[PDB]
């Protein structure tokens, strides 16, 4: 059913009776209770024009975030793909547990002091299998079909698209079980998406240390399964293990309960 | 509405005292179709042999006990046809029923959160517990970082000794490919946690049982291997 | 072709050229319970967190529900605003809301008592809007007569200065409060002999159709 | 060629590298609430 | 259909001419055995299916294998092919799975079937991607190689791989 | 006619030169019908899983060998999803494709004949020799007391060297009750007695195996005991 | 015929017969077996749709890849117009025999070391038989008829578009006979497409080292003839030599075959 | 001018300079497999 806006409120007044009851309900059933605001009290009729678009999926996802940075004191880090290394938006899509989306990405680079400095950059998706680049001069950098990305550091940041590329129907947050017939679990296959790859271009030893901000957009998402969010903070980013000392509570505690 | 009874396969189930049937994300548990399957041998479709409703051990509640979760199905893996099916086999669909059963006296107080948590993952062996099923330690995050106060959002149904004894859920087959395996995978796992603790004052029925039976729906395998 | 530059232009914001020409991506399977909207997260009934005392800190088991015993006084008292620390703080509403910064709509607040089946009583819950000292200048705001199927459902209507509300704190944003909620004993907790003399209610928190977010912020 | 996760503007050939335009505004209240 | 290198034995690098096929002789055990993965490197490698393959990373659909005997026309006998979904040890376990009688025209087509949790597989290696895997294929004898006096003791016999109808790839890569 | 293949279920059997398909009695093997069933409980079929051929061991055929039996379905009883079936459950009926396979050289000589018996009672543990088989001691009596010169009459397919090496033979369930138990009765034996001895010329391929391949085909069950 | 999906797969049973075998086939005559899976197992009827654009020519083709590098350390160099310098994509192209398509190229120019610095470049492409320049100040450098590119090294790559133009009809990348009625054998002269030159326009000297990158992409191919592809390491830019010691096993050897 | 090697998008005079769009799809199964 389509929901624009919220439902209006109707007009109502006493109600003095036998047999029917909105007030008691039973929570047993696990069934949130149904009971509207015109069953207990009187209330006057107002219409709302509040909209729902701001509380879409795609509006609530759709935000870039830092996903990892990459730091460049040989001139080249092959560094894995991987989206759990921050909690601002680890905490965002952990929230669900299947999602099938489309993923836009930016890539920032500066200087660590933050200066520009005139400079050329390749940068390569090595998907699972292919040959991983071992030196700034490697054959692996001929990119015959790995797609490139050529930039200068002074030029604007680059923006690419990335298509959803998992074998199975969505990513997957949780594997409960083992891909193979301890520190294995928890692993799925599913979501080693191949690794990244920066260099200098120049054969030479490059004189500026790089340092790269990648942030990932969403597009295009569709949710399934919602689970209960986390309330601890992280310790490592394969698995939700948590300081076992430490259990911060959900709330504030506060000194009486009376007041 | 109180009273219920469900007979499916060879087996049967009544109470003369129990809520309502909550059914997970409302939808029903049916076969593979084939606009989505993706295996291209036939499956089997042993029907009555693998829908009876199976028993497992009775977990002795206490004045002072945390909580006990199962891991499904590496418990029906151990046990009956199914045990015996799903060795045999290396693709697997199926649903599920899950029934808790637990009745008290008029006069003990305390209440239960039966809730199915799909896809539960642990945190710091015990990982695939079996029947048996194994116990708790940090139950306020459930062993996984979460807080317990929100579990409720998973589809659940409440055993209060004060109204009812038993509570029934029925799970569909939730997962992101049509078929997978028995062994190296779990679809789901059920929390039962004491949000209340059970009080009574001294000189009653002290052993309270708790049980939990549950029964596949429209079970469908795939592949055979030799024996694993 | 003439053309005229702009300001702001090679502005990144946070809020594209494709890499692979050919991709098909693996076709979607139905797959039950699927999110279309955020709000429907907000429309379920979460455990609130009412006991938040301080000896509760190591042992948070005990903090998900409240004490009833044998006398008329009040046994528990919390602020409503889903956004300020506390109570609400555990409820999925409550945390939803806290990446938001403008809410609006009426809250609905259910109980449930887990007390043995022999016990009875009468309880009062009244919500005053913008704390009281007893039972009968406590009953002229909006109240609910509840007694011992047990289930009672207080509904919070949405009684506000403007349309959207903001999430209170200490300061200016005091002006954007929203009420106090507290109970009462009707009458005694009535007990027959050879049963428990002490009995637990939950407080289970949910919010209604009419309910409204906007103003998305990361916390 | 058709090719994307799920009114819109797109200036390549690709399906999935276009902008989402006003999302769907449509929700199921009793699936979740009242599953009954 | 291209040749498969089954016989890829240590002492074959020197002579490659005889990694083409491999022996049958007069003995039932088993004779040769390999995974079936075309991506995995091995006797797959050599296939041409394999070569573009290694060239992309997921694939889908079924595969066929044909053999083809060589031995002398007054040789019979009868040879069981076997396809066992995630090693057998014998006849009697290895016939549980999926298998195709032969018997001594001669060429026989054992189809590999496509069951995998997943729609699309990934080249299996080792680490995560065990879990991608997808089968050994092994052959026994279902009865002894009969050859009458005065011929040959020794037959070979060649593989020859090839892809099926409803084959697909995807997510092409550099190698 | 020489060839043939039969693709029963996730199994297929192929041979270059083969005689006709004999039929026990003219009567295909078919589910029990409803005016003849008596089991009030509703059975269950397997289908794909349980017709798979299964192939047994190997008997070495040797120049003065006497002759080898089995006994149905004792062979199949511990064997694949048919064993962990029957073990559990308590009615049986099913009917039967019988195939073997013996392939020598363009110059040995010899005969054998591939007849099945229904009902086969010996006389003077040995009784259900199992999946390996045992062998016969009096071939001419057939350890029961009849003529082996009268055995043509029963349903049989000949298997000469000369001309053929395999024969099949397809016999439906034959019974006086529409079901029966798998562990304390035997439908039918298999008999194989070469009635010419295998002779060659010295420097042939001695070593020359009998091989047998059996599948159910309508494979029912009912009834679910225990483990037995 | 048009393919756009793979075949969907038939719903079927058991069978047995006489006469008809679909298990049994007949290699020798060459042609791959036509049984289908439906005729030996049985099959549930499944439908798919996994499409088969992935798999054309036209997307297996279209990635630029790294055809030559050009380095400057007399202020220009003619370097001939060849694309077989590299296995990253002379295996691509030499699993076809004969191929006709389009050609797009990008050159990339940069300092040794990666630093970028405003200088002037000029490219010439010389077709066979035109004048080929000998200093930085020729008198062929006023490029009359020939086609010109000049672009500052700050700029952007350069981006050109260059058609077919071989006399045959297609290229050919074999060659089995002599051009003229043993080093020229394989030498086919419908390759030979000119050649291309690059210098500094000042007529000083210029004081930087300039190296240069140039990736060809390719459009509107069409591929005849296709042949089995080189497991062997190239040796020479014109011939399929190898060396004759190390022969290399096209599949990696293991310990036993029965394991 | 129409000058090509062989639904696209072209910005200048000459046909040759364009980006290929949807490829075809269209094979021929048994000229290569079966060509007895």
């Amino acid at each position: 059913q389509v929901l624009p806006t919220a439902a209006n409120t109707e007009a109502s007044s006493h109600r003095l009776g036998t047999g029917v009851v909105p007030a008691l309900q039973a929570a047993e059933t696990g069934a949130s209770s149904n009971a509207s605001d015109k069953n207990l009290i009187e209330t006057r009729c107002v219409l709302n024009h509040h909209s729902t678009q701001e509380t879409a999926i795609g509006n609530f996802f759709s935000r870039a975030g830092l996903v990892s940075i990459i730091t460049m004191p040989d001139g080249y880090v092959n560094w894995d793909i991987d989206l759990m290394g921050y909690a601002q938006l680890r905490r965002k899509c952990e929230l669900f547990t299947y999602m099938r989306f489309d993923a836009e990405f930016t890539f920032v680079v500066a200087k660590p002091n933050g200066v520009l400095v005139p400079q050329l950059l390749q940068y390569m998706y090595v998907p699972p299998g292919a040959p991983k680049p071992t030196s700034r001069d490697s054959f692996a950098w001929q990119t015959a079909t790995n797609p490139s990305v050529f930039v200068k550091m002074t030029d604007p940041p680059a923006q690419v698209s990335v298509p959803f590329m998992s074998p199975a129907s969505a990513y997957q947050w949780f594997y409960d079980g083992y891909p193979t017939f301890d520190l294995d679990y928890g692993q799925c296959p599913n979501n080693m998406m191949g690794t990244f790859s920066i260099r200098t271009v120049g054969t030479e030893k490059s004189p500026h240390s790089i340092t790269l901000r990648v942030y990932m957009r969403i597009k295009h998402v569709r949710a399934w399964i919602p689970r209960p969010l986390r309330n601890q903070p992280y310790l490592f980013k394969t698995n939700p293990n948590y300081k076992g000392n430490d259990i911060k509570c959900t709330s504030t505690s506060r000194d009486k309960i009376t007041t | 509405d109180r009273v219920a009874q469900l007979t499916i396969g060879n087996s049967t189930i009544t109470t003369q005292e129990a809520a309502n049937i909550v059914i997970a994300y409302g939808e029903w548990p049916e076969y593979c179709p084939d606009t989505d399957a993706t295996a291209v041998d036939k499956p089997t479709r042993p029907d009555v042999s693998v829908n009876r409703f199976f028993t497992l051990d009775t977990k002795s509640w206490a004045k002072d006990s945390k909580g006990w979760y199962w891991k499904f199905p590496d418990v029906l893996t151990e046990v009956g046809v199914f045990g015996q099916n799903a060795q045999f086999h290396y693709l697997y669909r199926s649903g599920f029923c899950v029934h808790v059963q637990c009745n008290a006296s008029k006069f003990h107080q305390g209440a239960l959160l039966v809730a199915v948590l799909p896809e539960y993952v642990l945190g710091t062996a015990t990982t695939q517990p079996g029947q048996v099923g194994a116990v708790l330690t940090h139950p306020y995050v459930l062993d996984a970082g979460i807080p317990l106060s929100q579990l409720t959002v998973c589809p659940h149904q409440w055993i209060n000794l004060r109204t009812n004894n038993c509570a029934t859920i029925i799970v569909p087959y939730m997962n992101t490919v049509p078929f997978d395996s028995a062994l190296n995978h779990c679809n789901f796992g059920l929390l039962v946690i004491p949000v209340v603790p059970l009080d009574f004052n001294a000189g009653a029925t002290s052993e309270i049982p708790i049980t939990v039976t549950i029964a596949p729906m429209c079970a469908e395998f795939a592949g055979l291997r030799q024996a694993v | 072709i003439p053309t005229e530059l702009k300001p702001g232009t090679n502005q990144f914001l946070t809020t594209s050229a494709p890499i692979l020409p050919g991709f098909h991506p693996t076709p979607p399977i139905h797959i039950p319970g699927e999110v279309h909207n955020l709000l429907e997260i907000c429309r379920v009934e979460t455990i609130l967190e009412v006991n938040n005392l301080k000896t509760n800190e190591t042992t948070p088991m005990q903090r998900l529900c409240f004490p009833v015993s044998v006398q008329g006084e009040l046994c528990a008292a919390f602020r409503a605003d889903p956004g300020r620390d506390g109570p609400w703080q555990s409820t999925i509403l409550g945390q939803l809301c806290r990446y938001y910064t403008q809410w609006s709509g009426s809250l609905e607040v259910t109980f449930m008592f887990a007390g043995s089946f022999m016990a009875t009583g009468k309880m009062l819950i009244a919500y005053t809007p913008p704390v009281p000292a007893d039972r009968i200048t406590a009953m002229l705001g909006t109240h609910v007569i509840w007694d011992f199927q047990s289930s009672v459902t207080l509904v919070v209507p949405w009684i506000s200065n403007t349309h959207y509300r903001a999430h209170a704190r200490a300061g200016y944003f005091d002006y954007y409060t929203t009420g106090i909620i507290t109970i009462w004993y009707q009458t005694n907790y009535v007990v027959p002999i050879g049963a428990p003399t002490t009995a637990y209610i939950v407080a289970l928190a949910a919010a209604q159709d009419n309910f409204t977010m906007k103003l998305c912020k990361d916390t | 060629n058709s090719n994307s996760a799920s009114t819109t503007i797109n200036y390549y050939k690709d399906a999935y590298a276009a902008s989402a335009g006003r999302q769907d505004m449509s929700q199921d209240p009793k699936k979740f609430t009242d599953p009954v």
